[PDB]
């Protein structure tokens, strides 16, 4: 909004501002390990206690 | 020996190479189990992890196919050696540090690749707008002049294959690259990758001579020794080394007598004409689909190779 | 009737109002 003046200006019509704001992207990640005698053991099934 | 026969039933039936088909309307069981393939990329679930069978040992299977796995190459480089703005499947070059530890490597596009020839004498117009300044990579080799004038400098430059990773850090990126195996990208919607080379660069030479159509087309990359400064060519062809180095010797068959008749070989080390390289292997049918580069300002056009299998080798010398 | 959002200071017997216009002055650009 604006304030009228009385005085003689240049005055300000109606105003708008129209802003964006664009979104982020953060791509978080690591690199675990897993050996090879832990995934072959996983996908056997032992008859041993 | 009753076990036995539960191990072997586990270990016996291969993936089915034919399959009777009825029609195609169907889509049995049978025939989805034939043509699908265990992904690489599941959600972080017991479900997800178990559907996808990521944790089969050595290849994927739920609870060897003439697939193989491909292998990354991790570097670090600096921010501003590496332009942000390049795409995806690019082909770069590694140069061997002369420190004797580093920690920070130095790969270099043919975009880039080409600032360091230009400098001390279309494409260079998009090569000088990625990269402003040469002096910032120029120092990354350190005595370019005397590598090139000894004729050393394609021992000192290995090939590493095109890039699939490279997140967008601040001072010290981290690219990602396939040194060997099957290019694909690793992304989490696994979209393709498609290997681009510049076009100014990149002259075929299946159709530089104008019936045995065979399937794997290789791609060359070419290091030549030139009194303009030395200069980076891909060449591809669907031939062997043997051939090769024979229809190299006879592509360059001007511009060897052009560097000896601008400048003697007054020593021993000038005499080599450069080096080759196999790249890897791609399909000779819907190879090198011509396209597009866009930066802000410019475009240039530039091959795209779809679907590589990236297999670096030694250098061959060309002489 | 309605409520008058304005802080009122007591001086010994006189009780006057403290108001600022300044966020009603802001929302323009204006030079308060």
């Amino acid at each position: 909004p604006t304030i009228a003046h009385g005085d003689g200006r240049r005055p300000s019509k109606q105003r708008t501002f129209i802003v964006v704001k664009n979104c982020h992207k953060h791509h978080i990640s690591t690199e675990m390990e897993l050996s090879m005698l832990d995934l072959e053991i996983l996908h056997s099934i032992p008859e041993t206690p | 020996r009753r076990r036995l026969q539960r191990r072997i039933a586990g270990l016996l039936p291969p993936p089915a190479r034919r399959l009777n088909i009825s029609r195609g309307s169907e889509f049995t069981r049978d025939v989805r189990g034939l043509v699908e393939e265990h992904a690489q990329a599941s959600s972080l679930s017991a479900a997800a992890v178990w559907r996808a069978g990521l944790l089969a040992p050595g290849e994927v299977a739920v609870a060897w196919s003439g697939w193989r796995p491909p292998v990354f190459g991790d570097f670090l480089i600096h921010a501003s050696s590496f332009n942000n703005a390049e795409a995806t499947g690019t082909p770069l070059f590694q140069f061997k540090q002369s420190d004797p530890f580093s920690g920070v490597d130095a790969v270099f596009t043919p975009l880039s690749l080409f600032i360091l020839m230009n400098h001390g004498r279309g494409l260079t117009r998009m090569a000088n707008l990625l990269y402003d300044s040469p002096a910032t990579l120029a120092d990354l080799v350190p005595d370019f002049g005397r590598l090139v004038a000894d004729r050393r400098f394609h021992n000192f430059i290995t090939p590493v294959g095109p890039l699939v990773e490279n997140i967008k850090s601040t001072y010290l990126n981290k690219i990602t690259t396939v040194v060997h195996g099957p290019v694909v990208s690793k992304a989490i919607p696994r979209s393709t990758v498609k290997v681009t080379v510049p076009q100014e660069a990149f002259v075929d030479l299946d159709a530089w001579l104008s019936q045995p159509c065979p399937a794997d087309a290789r791609l060359y990359v070419a290091l030549t020794y030139e009194e303009a400064g030395p200069r980076f060519t891909f060449f591809q062809s669907s031939r062997g080394h043997c051939q090769i180095m024979n229809i190299l010797r006879i592509y360059y068959s001007p511009s060897i007598m052009h560097r000896y008749a601008v400048v003697q070989p007054l020593h021993i080390e000038e005499l080599t004409f450069g080096a080759v390289a196999c790249l890897g292997t791609f399909s000779a049918t819907d190879g090198w689909r011509r396209s597009a580069f866009n930066y802000r300002g410019s475009s240039l056009p530039v091959v795209e190779i779809d679907s590589f299998y990236s297999n670096v080798s030694d250098w061959e010398v060309i002489l | 009737r309605v409520p008058i959002s304005a802080a009122v200071i007591k001086l010994g017997n006189h009780a006057v109002a403290v108001e600022s216009l300044q966020k009603m002055y802001n929302d323009t650009q204006s030079p308060y």
